[PDB]
């Protein structure tokens, strides 16, 4: 690998190929280590050369067993779930409930929003995760923060209940959600974009946001 | 059959392809495809070491480097283009190549790239995608290669 | 003294009998020919401000119109940058020809012309024949700088002069960024 | 002669040339930055194009008009002669032909023989169809026209480069504003 | 659809089997056609292109690389291209031809080349006086007695004449020849529109040389 | 003997002054702002003096051509030749101040269609028409100077004050041989 680029030459199909063959190698000598470690540069760098015969494959043959013997203990890239909106659903008439107020010159012309929240009202959390890779994934559950943990969470029990959420290949679906809330904030403005993720049955590793192109959209509660 | 290729200085092709002569049309069996681009990759080697010396043309360096009965062949065109080649049996022979045929065939195929080159949006790193050349390079091939 | 950068051409435009000639003889660089409102429409005033490094030159022309000066009363405006709309707080009449001398002014000279709009002689408590409320209200719809001004009250015609010509300035200031020799004997390679 | 042997006269002996090969590189050069600047937004690639051609135009019309001085056009028909003939054979060897004269005789078309600007181009397959290669031409005109006290709006409706085989450009006088110094 | 497609890699094509599309620009030759046009058209386009980049750019270094940037694209059309037509001794141009300019791959080669046949291209005229200081170890340096591009550009300061310097930096950055290229001002011989493009080749090339 | 010029951009204000002379600098900077916005209301309030006679009926649609002096200039830029140009041209201010004469100097005046304005002071007292036909040729060689070395500048805001080197010493060359 260090005699070409891996970790001056851009030849994709060849960096390919050598990474095939290491795997192949490293799996033909007992050792779980580099074998895990090379699929995973073969499968989040030459994503989009590879047919889906081949993705499918080595996902069931080299991947998955890298993930049964605690080999990995992470994702492969940090662009999952590009959008984490989020809402409140009023159920009666907008009456029921209202945010509160929170109570000789010269002029001159030439010179995001903020959710809110009472305390208790049932809100709405919604998340669009993206597929790359053409097999597909589960996602096992989710998780908010430390700095903004307990304050405006996803139920655990509710998550469970709803069960593994299975994302097709190529698709860029979406996962919706309940969010209890149990504690005020009064005047300090605290952002929302650490969102913690297990991805098939892994230690819940942080995800930051991403938009269609690098910029960080952070709404803030 | 034959296959040839045009690479960039930074080692990386941005054009490929492969011509038969419809005996076998397959081409190379099984084995010498998966292999094209590992021998193609250490011909380079020569190819870059022949590239800076002195000695008349030095354009067209003919047979370069040798494998199970493959002619490697190449050409350096001014921005460090290497137009590389490779040609084998037709299943078993002593394949020889030819002196002018090719070298005519390295001409127009690099006359090609310099007129697909001076187009604004075509970048040195981005490969060859364009219809009209391939299908301008394998007629080509057809007339000339063999 | 060509030290200045930039020459800004603003009309001291208003109505007859506004006192408008009392209001600029205060804020002057006052030599040279005076009295020339009647010689042909206009007479001259000119300042020097520094505006982040870049000095800027200022050309006060206080166009007047009587009874005969229809044609080149206009023709003033041919690239006029800036507008200093002047009214007096003391009858309605001159408050009322305001709408058309805006209307003359945006027709006629620069698009997008950058135009205040000055009450001259406020110390006047007794007649105020127009509320300042309704003179605010007037100069929202338009996007149009608004003062009043008095002997007494001074530097408030000078602050806002000051912040006009700096804000025309961001609209018309493209912006300029200010953009070892070989040193011994040589040898001829040409051919 | 009204314009065609004076234009010819000025080009032949009075210009210093230069290679065109020169100019239309320094022009994809640009061309092709912008999209990358602008990250293949091609419709703000024209408009910024327009500008450019806009503030060209603003200062062009000194250099024709001092290297000539023609008189001033009066009305659509001398000003369309002087632009095909005279204007844009001064700066380039072009001498578009003008076609489909509008009813009301308030429109008019430049075909484009020749474009040096576009002499080796290929859009790229996902911008033939909203890319207008050669704005900068029409905002000159624009500009020109403009400053002349001409006020009028110009643009493509057909491209050699894009389909069709004329290319277009597509002249209408919206009005002349009566604002042109005293008396000229 | 039959383009190259390096994702897949090279498609199987069959020598026997033929229809040509109309490009427009692989049909169009490329010899000499001469369409020389005014001056004042490129001035025009060279004042409003420094314009342009003097609004993007924020500090001189920023304009600096930004000219060189938009000049290093057509040395790299131009190097292949002119070299090419020089091959011409006096339809596919292809069938015109039995050999080449060989490759100027000697440092003396290229810039003698650039002396000559590059700057007899863009300026119509050959450049004057190219030299080497043979003083700290090697500073080689082509002058212009009267730049034509640059020439209404006022001003004792040169940075936007580095148009020029972009394309050699990228006629010689192609050609195997690295460089740290670089625009200076200094009047000797009356004329005082004087402008040296030093060229000051990498290490790589110094270690090549010998 | 032509001892100054100045330029107005299109509505006033001046954006040129150098001055021809040896050494007089009598008149100050400011002053000749006022001097060329003056110069340009006066020309502006002179359109409306056409006698009446003349108002309604001009049939003087052939002595607005101007003939061709031949090497008024010297003995170049974007332009080449022994001269700026050969052919004579047409005037454009034909209701305008074209002449200002005086016992100590004369001013002449041109105006470009655009509406740029080209002020020439001589000290030089020619029948006031051959006068005109030699002042209306130099001061087009110094638009065409202008339109070379001032329009084709990077650095240099629409009708804007001049600040530029080559354009001044070029003029200079212009008249220090014409005298
Ligand atoms: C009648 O009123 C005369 C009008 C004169 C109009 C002149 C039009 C000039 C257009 C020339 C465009 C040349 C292209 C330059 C690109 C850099």
């Amino acid at each position: 690998i260090e005699l070409l680029n891996i970790n001056q030459s851009t030849w994709l199909i060849l960096q390919k190929k050598i990474l095939q063959l290491c795997i192949k190698v490293s799996r033909k000598i007992n050792d779980f280590e580099y074998v895990a470690k090379f699929s995973s540069i073969l499968i989040t760098k030459y994503t989009h050369l590879l047919n889906q015969s081949e993705q499918d494959a080595l996902f069931k043959e080299y991947i998955q067993p890298s993930i049964t013997n605690e080999s990995i203990t992470s994702y492969w890239d940090p662009f999952i779930l590009r959008e984490v909106v989020i809402n409140r659903i009023l159920d009666s008439d907008p009456t029921s409930n209202e945010i509160p107020l929170e109570s000789q010159e010269v002029f001159n012309p030439f010179k995001v929003p903020i959710l809110v929240f009472l305390v208790g009202d049932k809100a709405e959390f919604t998340c669009r995760v993206q597929n790359p890779f053409k097999f597909d994934f589960t996602i096992n559950d989710i998780q908010l923060d430390e700095e903004i943990s307990e304050f405006c969470e996803i139920d655990r029990k509710a998550v469970s209940y709803s069960g593994p959420y299975n994302v097709k290949a190529e698709s860029i679906r979406s996962i919706t959600l309940p969010l209890i809330i149990k504690k005020p904030t009064y005047k300090k403005i605290y952002e929302i974009s650490c969102l913690k993720i297990s991805i098939l049955k892994l230690p819940l590793q942080k995800f930051d946001i991403i938009n269609d192109s690098c910029i960080y959209g952070k709404l803030k509660i | 059959p034959q296959y040839f290729a045009i690479i960039g200085k930074k080692d990386n092709p941005v054009y490929e392809i492969e011509f038969t002569n419809a005996e076998n049309p397959q081409g190379f069996p099984q084995d010498l495809k998966e292999l094209n681009p590992f021998i193609l990759h250490a011909s380079l080697d020569i190819v870059e070491d022949l590239q800076w010396q002195i000695n008349t043309d030095n354009c067209y360096l003919g047979k370069v480097d040798h494998f199970y009965g493959l002619a490697i062949t190449a050409y350096i065109s001014y921005s460090g283009m290497k137009f590389v080649m490779i040609h084998g049996n037709s299943a078993n022979s002593s394949v020889v190549i030819d002196d002018n045929n090719m070298r005519s065939f390295y001409q127009e195929v690099h006359e090609l790239y310099v007129k697909t080159l001076m187009n604004p949006f075509y970048k040195i790193t981005d490969p060859i995608r364009s219809p009209a050349f391939d299908s301008r390079v394998r007629t080509l091939a057809r007339k000339h290669l063999s | 003294g060509y030290d200045y950068d930039y020459l800004f051409k603003i009309v001291l435009i208003g109505d007859s009998g506004v006192g408008k000639s009392n209001l600029l003889s205060r804020f002057t660089t006052d030599e040279f020919n005076i009295e020339s409102k009647s010689t042909i429409g206009v007479e001259f005033a000119t300042r020097t401000i520094e505006v982040e490094n870049k000095k800027i030159k200022a050309q006060i022309w206080d166009t007047a119109g009587q009874e005969r000066y229809r044609a080149i009363t206009s023709a003033y405006y041919r690239g006029a940058v800036g507008a200093l709309i002047v009214y007096d707080i003391s009858k309605s009449s001159s408050y009322e020809n305001c709408n058309h001398w805006l209307t003359e002014l945006r027709e006629n000279a620069d698009d997008n012309v950058a135009v205040g709009l000055i009450g001259n002689k406020s110390d006047l408590a007794h007649l105020r024949a127009v509320p300042t409320d309704e003179a605010k209200n007037f100069a929202m719809e338009n996007q149009m700088l608004f003062t009043e001004t008095s002997a007494l009250n001074s530097d408030n015609v000078d602050k806002a002069f000051r912040e006009l010509i700096v804000a025309i300035f961001q609209m018309v200031s493209k912006h300029q960024v200010d953009l070892g020799a070989p040193k011994g004997p040589t040898i001829s390679l040409t051919p | 002669r009204s314009l065609k042997a004076m234009g010819e006269e000025i080009w032949k002996n009075k210009t210093e040339k230069i290679n065109t090969e020169l100019f239309t590189l320094t022009y994809g050069s640009i061309v092709a930055q912008l999209c990358q600047d602008y990250e293949r937004d091609f419709n703000k690639v024209n408009d910024h194009l327009y500008s450019m051609g806009y503030n060209i135009g603003c200062r062009l019309i000194e250099d024709f008009l001092a290297r000539t001085a023609l008189p001033r056009c009066e009305n659509l028909v001398k000003t369309s002669e002087v632009l095909s003939k005279c204007a844009f054979k001064i700066f380039l060897n072009i001498t578009p032909n003008i076609t489909n004269w509008s009813h009301n005789k308030d429109t008019f078309s430049l075909i484009l023989d020749e474009n040096p600007l576009a002499d080796f181009v290929e859009l790229p397959m996902d911008a033939m169809k909203s890319l207008w290669y050669s704005n900068i031409l029409c905002g000159v005109l624009k500009g020109s026209l403009e400053m002349v006290q001409l006020d009028c709006d110009v643009w493509f409706v057909s491209d050699i480069l894009r389909g069709d085989s004329q290319t277009e450009i597509k002249v209408k006088l919206n009005r002349i504003l009566k604002d042109e110094i005293p008396i000229g | 659809s039959d383009g190259y497609e390096y994702t897949v890699g090279p498609k199987q094509a069959i020598t026997s089997e033929t229809t040509y599309i109309p490009s427009r620009i692989y049909s169009e030759s490329l010899l000499f056609k001469r369409q020389e046009a005014s001056l004042s058209a490129m001035a025009f386009l060279f004042q409003e292109m420094i314009s342009q980049l003097h609004r993007t750019c924020k500090t001189a270094g920023d304009f600096e690389t930004k000219l060189s940037d938009y000049g290093h694209n057509i040395g790299i059309r131009l190097l292949e291209l002119l070299n090419f037509r020089a091959s011409v001794s006096p339809e596919s141009l292809s069938n015109y031809i039995t050999k080449m300019r060989r490759r100027d791959l000697k440092i003396l080669d290229i810039l003698q080349f650039i002396h000559g046949t590059l700057w007899s291209y863009l300026f119509n005229h050959v450049s004057d006086d190219l030299v080497k200081s043979s003083e700290r170890d090697n500073e080689y340096m082509i002058v212009d007695n009267f730049p034509t591009l640059t020439q209404f550009i006022p001003g004792e300061n040169v940075s936007c004449e580095y148009f020029v310097c972009g394309i050699i930096k990228g006629f010689l950055f192609n050609a195997g020849f690295p460089c740290g290229v670089t625009a200076h001002r200094m009047p000797q011989g009356g004329h005082s529109q004087r402008t040296v493009y030093l060229i000051q080749f990498d290490r790589q090339v110094l270690d090549r040389e010998g | 003997a032509i001892e100054t010029i100045l330029v107005i951009n299109k509505s006033g204000g001046l954006i040129y002054q150098r001055n021809f002379t040896n050494d007089e600098q009598k008149l100050n900077s400011n002053e000749y702002l006022i001097l060329a916005s003056t110069l340009h209301g006066v020309f502006a309030i002179a359109s409306q003096l056409t006698p009446k006679a003349l108002q309604l009926t001009q049939q003087t649609n052939i002595e607005n051509t101007i003939p061709y002096i031949p090497y008024v200039g010297m003995s170049l830029g974007s332009f080449k030749g022994d001269d700026f140009f050969k052919e004579p041209f047409t005037n454009w201010n034909k209701s305008g101040l074209r002449q200002l004469c005086t016992d100590q100097f004369t001013m002449f005046i041109y105006q470009t269609l655009t509406g740029l304005k080209f002020v020439a002071i001589s000290s030089s007292v020619s029948t006031s028409n051959l006068a005109i036909q030699i002042a209306d040729n130099f001061l087009r060689k110094v638009y065409c100077l202008y339109s070379d070395y001032v329009m084709k500048d990077p650095s240099y805001s629409m009708e804007m004050p001049i600040r530029s080197n080559l354009f001044d010493e070029k003029v200079k060359k212009m008249v220090e041989n014409l005298q």
